[PDB]
């Protein structure tokens, strides 16, 4: 079975920072593209960076170029999320999903971990 | 970007009910060479999106035989023949054609009340 657990979430203040895990299982995470999709209170979900198996990212909005990083530890089989500078809008709930060359899109998700900007 | 408009956002249902929900894209799925890139998600309460249908009509790993999808261009429809407790949640279509990799609007599928 595949696991996807992500961790690191809370309570940031406003222009702080965070940094999220997502520990992978019961796949060759090595092998596999990843992405981070965040969900805010309104439910709507939107993609925030895509990593390739080799480190490199393949995806970041333009909305957020200068304070998101997306990287991995395939020997950790762990993906990682940055994000400075957090405004109002960056409180979601944080997905980790796998990327799936059938389906050219996420198969898997975490369960997510929520970031919560307070003033 | 891609938008995917959603019909109807909410659809009130009865268990056993065969229903048909719509995913209308805001540029066509076949306007390059990845053609129809349309999937679909279920997001039930408490839990994590759970991929249902990929391209259009291909059921994913552990889809029940209910689930069908249906589409060509710009407007997909995802079909349940017949409704039980475990299909209730948030339905989101999402569209890899075109980059970025985007999501719908979505469709709460609920009891009625
Ligand atoms: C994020 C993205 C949408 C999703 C696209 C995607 C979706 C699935 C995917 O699958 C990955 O395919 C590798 C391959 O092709 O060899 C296999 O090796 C991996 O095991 C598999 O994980 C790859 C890609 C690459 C481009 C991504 C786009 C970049 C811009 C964008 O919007
Ligand atoms: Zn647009
Ligand atoms: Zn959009
Ligand atoms: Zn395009």
């Amino acid at each position: 079975q595949v696991q996807l657990q992500e961790s690191g979430g809370g309570l940031v203040n406003l222009g702080g920072s965070m940094t999220l895990s997502c520990v992978a299982s019961g796949f060759t995470f090595n092998t596999y593209y990843m992405s981070w999709v965040r969900q805010t209170p309104e439910k709507t979900l939107e993609l925030v960076a895509a990593i390739n198996s080799d480190g490199e990212p393949i995806y970041y909005p333009d909305t957020l170029k200068g304070r998101v990083t997306i990287s991995r530890d395939n020997a950790k089989k762990t993906l990682y999320l940055q994000m400075s500078s957090l405004n109002f809008e960056d409180t979601a709930l944080y997905y980790c999903a796998r990327l799936n060359y059938a389906v050219y899109g996420m198969d898997y998700w975490g369960q997510g971990t929520t970031v919560t900007v307070s003033s | 970007d891609i938008e995917l408009t959603q019909s109807p956002p909410s659809l009130p249902v009865s268990l056993g009910d065969q229903v048909s929900i719509s995913c209308r894209s805001s540029q066509s799925l076949v306007s390059n060479n990845r053609r129809n890139y349309l999937h679909w998600y279920l997001q039930k309460p408490g839990q994590s999106p759970k991929l249902v249908i990929y391209k259009v009509s291909n059921r994913f790993s552990g889809v029940p035989d209910r689930f069908s999808g249906s589409g060509s261009g710009t407007d997909f429809t995802l079909k349940i023949s017949r409704v039980a407790a475990e299909d209730l949640g948030l339905y989101f279509c999402s569209q890899s054609s075109h980059v970025p990799l985007t999501f719908g609007s979505g469709t709460k599928l609920e009891i009625k009340r």
